[PDB]
């Protein structure tokens, strides 16, 4: 099992350089497989294009991660993600997010701006961009604000009294976190790969919708004649033409059993879906030397 | 008990826990034994599991 | 010994201050907060000593 | 690599304690050593109710671990590397089935809370394993608890439309690789809640979604064939609501699907490979 994997460059790795580089000790980089292109995650982010932040996201699910570790004049050296090995991860991420409940890291393209994850490389016609460290449950509602966004700046654009375009760029906003609230960059265009993402999750809504359960909508229509619940608050005590057109039936055992079946198959396929992008399980995680000792999960 | 137009036969299967006489012949196999090898598995501070 | 109890309402076995603090009807309680009466009214603790 | 992890008990123990470890050896709990918290023995705790999404989502928090041997004061127990593979019996509550299932599953005990905690006197720590079941077995068991529950629910509110008899025919009755099995019934409540309340707002974030790109490939086929299938009683009723409400709606929307696509998937993935019926034994590899 060899993890020493040198990268060799091309020039000379200038001091500039060498002092941000010996900052960023300890951080997570995507490998290619070396050459001096292709090695981290400017080679598909680009100031060319749109920052789209799926064909990125296929890039770091794609091919595998790396740690840095030393960074030398001329070259620097990087060790794999190999599994069953626990690698230790220290935070050395500008938006800071601190790891109290030590939940399961997850990796992420620099959605909170390119600005502070980049390094300069001058020795080389080549940028380096830094791929982004954060807790599961901030991830994937990183993903789905971001997917929303993508579907939703279209269709608030497509109005033609277009008065609130700013709406959603508040509304969506910043990430919801308790200690701090951080803001993240917006795309206008979501670009080829996230619209054909979105394509696939209607293909997937559009069949999960020609099955619905008809027993909740008894029990949600009763909760809605029942005490408001805090859960209900989204409806604020109205029943929609939808659900109630939807139970104009009986209530059977029949069909239940079918739907109750495709479901949990669409929905371990969603899951399959959502299990996107490489993540890492993280035991022990001590803070007073903020390293999380993570193993491949 | 009016005997109908038709005659069955049962058919039953029946488990039988036996005893079993097994025989070889002078020198049939030929044993290849090895020296066996030894692993400490467990290196605990209380009692070794080799 | 010339009275029984200086209030009611905490003493007795179905009290206020006993439904308030008792280990039996804490079962829907927030069970990280703390509360110093819980040393006086808790069935168990009483019944250690 | 000693993957061995020890425990100190409390105080000493008694001879049913060693009987129950005795029942409980092959079974596995899972991890956070510190003799409190062990196991599940933390959401099992009764002056909170115990509920599934917590202890579902603490269970995928901690890591998982093979009980091995229980002295007078030591709790020795190994656990779960995804490198090697170590050996797995049954030892549970319900007995049910393993008929070379090539994918295993993790769920805390629907069947029965009492059946998987152990209890001691002396010792307060209420320890409780986790019910191993096959992924057929586990799919078939929380759909027929979860619509079970949801009906219970349902008659609570209204009992003129859901009746008992017949869905205690078919939904109390689990049937896999010829076994036929039975089964019959706060943590399934608000576990169905969070199922009631998508599938509830699936309809809106459906139409919603197909109607942003409905026209985003201006001639597929399939697009289009995605677009023949689904209700027409369904697609009506969208731009009546205002801008805030609704991505309020989707928000809420995504999170509880993906709450509830990774709770669909079978959390704690265990894999067999030969399993023995005279030892009532398999060996497991971490998936």
């Amino acid at each position: 099992m060899d993890l020493k994997v040198v990268v060799s460059l091309s020039s000379r790795l200038y001091t500039d350089e060498i002092a941000k580089m010996q900052q960023r000790i300890g951080c997570i980089l995507p490998l290619a497989s070396q050459n001096v292109q292709g090695l981290g995650l400017g080679q598909v982010y680009s100031l060319e294009t749109v920052p789209d932040y799926v064909s990125m996201y296929n890039y770091l699910s794609d091919c595998t991660l790396a740690v840095l570790d030393e960074v030398s004049v001329d070259s620097l050296i990087l060790t794999k993600i190999v599994p069953g090995q626990t690698y230790a991860i220290k935070n050395k991420y500008q938006p800071f997010f601190q790891w109290h409940g030590t939940g399961s890291l997850s990796v992420m393209p620099p959605v909170f701006g390119r600005e502070h994850a980049t390094v300069k490389l001058e020795s080389n016609d080549v940028d380096i961009v830094f791929p982004m460290v954060l807790p599961t449950p901030i991830a994937e509602e990183v993903l789905q604000k971001i997917l929303l966004f993508n579907v939703y700046s279209r269709v608030v654009m497509q109005a033609p009294g277009n008065a609130d375009m700013l709406d959603v760029h508040m509304h969506l906003g910043s990430v919801s976190y308790l200690g701090h609230h951080y803001e993240l960059a917006l795309p206008e265009v979501p670009g080829p790969l996230g619209l054909a993402l979105l394509d696939n999750l209607s293909l997937y809504f559009c069949i999960m919708v020609t099955l619905l359960p008809r027993a909740s909508m008894r029990l949600v229509r009763g909760l809605i004649r029942h005490e408001h619940h805090d859960l209900l608050n989204l409806f604020q005590e109205m029943v929609p033409d939808e659900i109630a057109r939807i139970d104009l039936d009986d209530l059977s055992v029949a069909d239940d059993l079918s739907r109750m079946r495709v479901m949990m198959t669409y929905l371990q396929s969603l899951a399959s879906l959502f299990n996107l992008g490489p993540r890492l399980a993280t035991a022990a995680y001590s803070q007073e030397t903020l390293t999380a000792t993570c193993w491949l999960r | 008990k009016i005997h109908p137009g038709v005659a069955m036969t049962v058919v039953r299967t029946d488990e039988i826990l036996s005893e079993n006489i097994l025989f070889s012949s002078r020198a049939s196999t030929s044993m290849f034994i090895g020296t066996p090898n030894v692993s400490r598995r467990e290196a605990r501070v209380d009692a070794v599991t080799f | 010994e010339y009275r029984s109890t200086v209030n009611p309402w905490a003493s007795q076995l179905g009290s206020l201050g006993d439904i308030m603090y008792n280990s039996s009807y804490r079962q829907t309680a927030v069970p990280g907060l703390y509360s110093p009466c819980r040393a006086f009214f808790n069935k168990e603790e009483l019944l250690r000593n």
